[PDB]
Protein backbone atom coordinates (compact mmCIF):
# COMPACT_ATOMS: atom_id res chain seq x y z
CA UNK A 1 0.00 0.00 0.00
CA UNK A 2 1.53 3.25 1.28
CA UNK A 3 4.92 2.35 2.79
CA UNK A 4 6.17 2.38 -0.82
CA UNK A 5 4.37 5.57 -1.84
CA UNK A 6 6.15 7.19 1.13
CA UNK A 7 9.74 6.20 0.31
CA UNK A 8 9.34 7.71 -3.16
CA UNK A 9 7.49 10.69 -1.67
CA UNK A 10 10.46 11.16 0.68
CA UNK A 11 13.03 10.61 -2.07
CA UNK A 12 11.30 13.20 -4.27
CA UNK A 13 11.07 15.82 -1.53
CA UNK A 14 7.28 16.12 -1.87
CA UNK A 15 6.32 17.69 1.45
CA UNK A 16 2.51 17.73 1.30
CA UNK A 17 2.33 14.21 -0.17
CA UNK A 18 4.53 13.02 2.68
CA UNK A 19 2.28 14.91 5.11
CA UNK A 20 -0.76 13.43 3.37
CA UNK A 21 0.73 9.94 3.58
CA UNK A 22 1.57 10.32 7.26
CA UNK A 23 -2.10 11.25 7.60
CA UNK A 24 -2.91 8.10 5.59
CA UNK A 25 -1.08 6.04 8.22
CA UNK A 26 1.96 5.29 6.07
CA UNK A 27 4.79 3.59 7.94
CA UNK A 28 7.42 6.17 8.91
CA UNK A 29 9.93 3.31 9.16
CA UNK A 30 9.34 1.56 5.84
CA UNK A 31 12.49 0.34 4.10
CA UNK A 32 13.41 -0.74 0.58
CA UNK A 33 15.63 -3.65 -0.53
CA UNK A 34 18.77 -1.95 0.83
CA UNK A 35 17.22 -0.92 4.15
CA UNK A 36 16.81 2.80 3.41
CA UNK A 37 13.97 4.52 5.29
CA UNK A 38 12.21 7.76 4.25
CA UNK A 39 14.60 9.43 6.70
CA UNK A 40 17.52 7.76 4.90
CA UNK A 41 16.24 9.19 1.61
CA UNK A 42 15.58 12.64 3.07
CA UNK A 43 19.02 12.73 4.72
CA UNK A 44 20.90 11.53 1.62
CA UNK A 45 19.21 13.97 -0.76
CA UNK A 46 19.19 16.90 1.68
CA UNK A 47 15.47 17.44 2.38
CA UNK A 48 15.36 19.14 5.78
CA UNK A 49 11.60 19.68 6.02
CA UNK A 50 10.77 16.02 5.38
CA UNK A 51 13.36 15.00 7.98
CA UNK A 52 11.34 17.31 10.23
CA UNK A 53 7.93 15.99 9.18
CA UNK A 54 9.03 12.35 9.49
CA UNK A 55 10.78 12.78 12.85
CA UNK A 56 7.81 14.75 14.18
CA UNK A 57 5.77 11.69 13.12
CA UNK A 58 7.90 9.16 14.99
CA UNK A 59 10.48 8.21 12.36
CA UNK A 60 13.26 5.96 13.66
CA UNK A 61 16.16 8.41 13.87
CA UNK A 62 18.77 5.63 14.28
CA UNK A 63 17.66 3.33 11.46
CA UNK A 64 20.54 1.49 9.78
CA UNK A 65 20.69 -0.05 6.31
CA UNK A 66 21.83 -3.56 5.41
CA UNK A 67 25.42 -2.29 5.66
CA UNK A 68 24.98 -0.42 8.96
CA UNK A 69 24.77 3.20 7.78
CA UNK A 70 22.39 5.71 9.39
CA UNK A 71 20.68 8.96 8.27
CA UNK A 72 23.34 10.86 10.21
CA UNK A 73 25.99 8.98 8.22
CA UNK A 74 24.40 10.19 4.98
CA UNK A 75 23.74 13.73 6.23
CA UNK A 76 27.25 14.08 7.69
CA UNK A 77 28.90 12.49 4.65
CA UNK A 78 27.16 14.84 2.23
CA UNK A 79 27.21 18.21 3.97
CA UNK A 80 23.61 18.70 5.08
CA UNK A 81 24.62 20.62 8.19
CA UNK A 82 21.08 21.64 9.12
CA UNK A 83 20.00 18.01 8.76
CA UNK A 84 23.04 16.84 10.72
CA UNK A 85 21.84 19.20 13.46
CA UNK A 86 18.17 18.20 13.16
CA UNK A 87 19.11 14.52 13.21
CA UNK A 88 21.40 15.03 16.20
CA UNK A 89 18.88 17.18 18.10
CA UNK A 90 16.37 14.32 17.73
CA UNK A 91 18.63 11.65 19.24
CA UNK A 92 20.83 10.53 16.34
CA UNK A 93 23.65 8.26 17.49
CA UNK A 94 26.68 10.50 16.87
CA UNK A 95 29.13 7.58 17.17
CA UNK A 96 27.23 4.89 15.25
CA UNK A 97 29.38 2.39 13.34
CA UNK A 98 28.41 0.67 10.10
CA UNK A 99 29.56 -2.81 9.08
CA UNK A 100 32.95 -1.20 8.35
CA UNK A 101 33.15 0.63 11.68
CA UNK A 102 32.78 4.06 10.05
CA UNK A 103 31.31 6.88 12.14
CA UNK A 104 29.64 10.11 10.94
CA UNK A 105 32.85 11.78 12.08
CA UNK A 106 34.89 9.58 9.72
CA UNK A 107 32.54 10.47 6.86
CA UNK A 108 32.39 14.23 7.48
CA UNK A 109 36.15 14.34 8.06
CA UNK A 110 36.86 12.63 4.73
CA UNK A 111 35.27 15.15 2.38
CA UNK A 112 36.40 18.20 4.36
CA UNK A 113 33.21 19.35 6.06
CA UNK A 114 34.62 21.51 8.84
CA UNK A 115 31.24 22.58 10.26
CA UNK A 116 29.60 19.15 10.43
CA UNK A 117 32.70 17.80 12.19
CA UNK A 118 32.39 20.46 14.90
CA UNK A 119 28.64 19.88 15.30
CA UNK A 120 29.30 16.15 15.70
CA UNK A 121 32.18 16.79 18.12
CA UNK A 122 29.95 18.99 20.30
CA UNK A 123 27.38 16.19 20.39
CA UNK A 124 30.04 13.83 21.74
CA UNK A 125 31.66 12.38 18.62
CA UNK A 126 34.47 9.98 19.52
CA UNK A 127 37.58 11.62 18.09
CA UNK A 128 39.53 8.34 18.41
CA UNK A 129 37.04 5.75 17.10
CA UNK A 130 38.41 3.40 14.46
CA UNK A 131 37.25 1.75 11.25
CA UNK A 132 38.14 -1.86 10.35
CA UNK A 133 41.57 -0.59 9.23
CA UNK A 134 42.44 1.17 12.50
CA UNK A 135 42.02 4.62 10.96
CA UNK A 136 40.56 7.55 12.90
CA UNK A 137 39.19 10.91 11.77
CA UNK A 138 42.64 12.45 12.31
CA UNK A 139 44.37 9.88 10.09
CA UNK A 140 41.88 10.83 7.36
CA UNK A 141 42.76 14.53 7.62
CA UNK A 142 46.54 14.13 7.34
CA UNK A 143 45.84 11.77 4.43
CA UNK A 144 43.74 14.42 2.66
CA UNK A 145 46.19 17.20 3.52
CA UNK A 146 43.36 19.23 5.08
CA UNK A 147 45.40 21.35 7.49
CA UNK A 148 42.24 22.93 8.91
CA UNK A 149 40.67 19.64 10.02
CA UNK A 150 44.03 18.41 11.37
CA UNK B 1 66.87 32.44 -34.61
CA UNK B 2 70.10 30.44 -34.96
CA UNK B 3 70.15 26.79 -33.97
CA UNK B 4 69.81 25.80 -30.32
CA UNK B 5 68.15 29.12 -29.47
CA UNK B 6 65.61 28.69 -26.70
CA UNK B 7 61.96 29.59 -26.21
CA UNK B 8 62.75 32.63 -24.04
CA UNK B 9 65.17 34.04 -26.63
CA UNK B 10 62.61 33.94 -29.45
CA UNK B 11 59.95 35.48 -27.20
CA UNK B 12 61.92 38.70 -26.70
CA UNK B 13 62.26 38.99 -30.48
CA UNK B 14 58.54 38.42 -31.01
CA UNK B 15 57.90 40.87 -28.17
CA UNK B 16 60.06 43.32 -30.15
CA UNK B 17 58.28 42.50 -33.42
CA UNK B 18 55.03 42.78 -31.47
CA UNK B 19 56.05 46.04 -29.79
CA UNK B 20 57.04 47.49 -33.17
CA UNK B 21 53.63 47.00 -34.76
CA UNK B 22 51.53 48.43 -31.91
CA UNK B 23 53.71 51.58 -31.79
CA UNK B 24 55.42 52.50 -35.08
CA UNK B 25 52.36 51.24 -37.01
CA UNK B 26 49.77 52.36 -34.46
CA UNK B 27 47.39 53.83 -37.06
CA UNK B 28 47.45 50.75 -39.29
CA UNK B 29 47.95 47.59 -37.22
CA UNK B 30 44.96 46.42 -35.19
CA UNK B 31 46.54 43.37 -33.54
CA UNK B 32 49.47 40.95 -33.57
CA UNK B 33 49.01 37.20 -33.08
CA UNK B 34 52.44 35.79 -32.22
CA UNK B 35 53.29 32.08 -32.12
CA UNK B 36 56.52 30.90 -30.48
CA UNK B 37 57.36 27.39 -31.62
CA UNK B 38 56.42 26.89 -35.27
CA UNK B 39 57.50 28.78 -38.35
CA UNK B 40 57.12 28.13 -42.08
CA UNK B 41 60.50 26.42 -42.36
CA UNK B 42 59.66 23.96 -39.57
CA UNK B 43 59.08 23.52 -35.85
CA UNK B 44 61.43 24.27 -32.98
CA UNK B 45 62.22 26.51 -30.06
CA UNK B 46 64.20 28.79 -32.41
CA UNK B 47 61.28 29.78 -34.64
CA UNK B 48 57.99 31.64 -34.70
CA UNK C 1 72.45 -24.58 -24.30
CA UNK C 2 76.16 -24.26 -23.50
CA UNK C 3 75.60 -20.69 -22.21
CA UNK C 4 72.19 -21.47 -20.60
CA UNK C 5 70.23 -19.25 -22.99
CA UNK C 6 66.98 -19.74 -24.91
CA UNK C 7 65.44 -17.99 -27.95
CA UNK C 8 63.43 -16.05 -25.35
CA UNK C 9 66.61 -14.42 -24.05
CA UNK C 10 67.73 -13.74 -27.63
CA UNK C 11 64.45 -12.03 -28.53
CA UNK C 12 64.48 -10.03 -25.29
CA UNK C 13 68.04 -8.88 -26.05
CA UNK C 14 67.21 -7.74 -29.59
CA UNK C 15 64.06 -6.01 -28.33
CA UNK C 16 66.25 -4.20 -25.77
CA UNK C 17 69.47 -3.46 -27.69
CA UNK C 18 67.88 -2.91 -31.13
CA UNK C 19 65.52 -0.14 -30.05
CA UNK C 20 64.73 3.52 -30.68
CA UNK C 21 64.22 5.75 -27.65
CA UNK C 22 62.34 9.01 -27.19
CA UNK C 23 64.63 10.83 -24.76
CA UNK C 24 63.37 14.41 -24.57
CA UNK C 25 65.46 17.55 -24.86
CA UNK C 26 68.02 19.51 -22.94
CA UNK C 27 66.29 22.83 -22.53
CA UNK C 28 63.00 21.05 -23.14
CA UNK C 29 59.68 22.82 -22.78
CA UNK C 30 58.50 24.17 -20.44
CA UNK C 31 62.00 25.49 -19.70
CA UNK C 32 63.38 27.26 -16.65
CA UNK C 33 63.79 31.02 -16.66
CA UNK C 34 67.04 32.06 -18.32
CA UNK C 35 67.71 28.75 -20.07
CA UNK C 36 70.38 29.14 -22.75
CA UNK C 37 70.71 25.65 -24.29
CA UNK C 38 68.08 23.62 -26.15
CA UNK C 39 69.15 20.38 -27.83
CA UNK C 40 67.60 17.05 -28.77
CA UNK C 41 68.66 14.19 -26.50
CA UNK C 42 69.49 11.14 -28.64
CA UNK C 43 69.59 8.04 -26.45
CA UNK C 44 69.35 4.79 -28.45
CA UNK C 45 68.96 4.22 -32.17
CA UNK C 46 67.99 1.18 -34.21
CA UNK C 47 70.94 -0.98 -35.17
CA UNK C 48 72.01 -0.91 -38.81
CA UNK D 1 41.67 16.37 -9.01
CA UNK D 2 45.22 17.34 -8.09
CA UNK D 3 44.48 16.39 -4.47
CA UNK D 4 43.35 12.84 -5.23
CA UNK D 5 46.43 12.41 -7.41
CA UNK D 6 48.36 13.92 -4.50
CA UNK D 7 47.43 11.18 -2.02
CA UNK D 8 48.25 8.25 -4.30
CA UNK D 9 49.95 5.67 -2.07
CA UNK D 10 53.30 4.97 -3.71
CA UNK D 11 54.88 3.08 -0.81
CA UNK D 12 54.27 2.21 2.84
CA UNK D 13 57.69 2.63 4.43
CA UNK D 14 59.43 0.27 6.84
CA UNK D 15 58.31 2.14 9.97
CA UNK D 16 54.77 2.40 8.57
CA UNK D 17 54.93 5.89 7.08
CA UNK D 18 53.13 6.33 3.76
CA UNK D 19 54.85 7.60 0.62
CA UNK D 20 52.15 9.67 -1.06
CA UNK D 21 52.40 11.00 -4.60
CA UNK D 22 52.39 14.61 -3.37
CA UNK D 23 55.56 13.64 -1.45
CA UNK D 24 57.59 13.30 -4.68
CA UNK D 25 55.95 15.67 -7.13
CA UNK D 26 54.09 18.91 -7.77
CA UNK D 27 50.64 18.35 -9.25
CA UNK D 28 48.74 20.87 -11.37
CA UNK D 29 46.40 21.01 -14.34
CA UNK D 30 48.55 21.99 -17.29
CA UNK D 31 48.89 21.65 -21.04
CA UNK D 32 49.37 18.43 -22.94
CA UNK D 33 52.37 20.13 -24.56
CA UNK D 34 54.44 23.27 -24.03
CA UNK D 35 56.17 23.77 -27.39
CA UNK D 36 53.92 26.65 -28.55
CA UNK D 37 53.60 30.06 -26.89
CA UNK D 38 50.63 31.95 -28.35
CA UNK D 39 50.30 35.69 -27.79
CA UNK D 40 47.65 38.13 -29.01
CA UNK D 41 48.98 41.69 -28.59
CA UNK D 42 51.53 40.41 -26.09
CA UNK D 43 48.92 38.64 -23.94
CA UNK D 44 48.43 34.87 -23.49
CA UNK D 45 45.83 33.46 -25.83
CA UNK D 46 44.20 30.36 -27.26
CA UNK D 47 41.99 30.19 -30.30
CA UNK D 48 40.47 28.29 -33.20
Amino acid sequence: DLGKKLLEAARAGRDDEVRILMANGADVNAADVVGWTPLHLAAYWGHLEIVEVLLKNGADVNAYDTLGSTPLHLAAHFGHLEIVEVLLKNGADVNAKDDNGITPLHLAANRGHLEIVEVLLKYGADVNAQDKFGKTAFDISINNGNEDLA
Amino acid sequence: LPAGATQERTQKVLNEVTHYYLTKEKNNVESVFAWNGFGFAGRGQNTG
Amino acid sequence: NKFQLTPVDVITAIKAQNAQVAAGQLGGTPPVKGQQLNASIIAQTRLT
Amino acid sequence: STEEFGKILLKVNQDGSRVLLRDVAKIELGGENYDIIAEFNGQPASGL
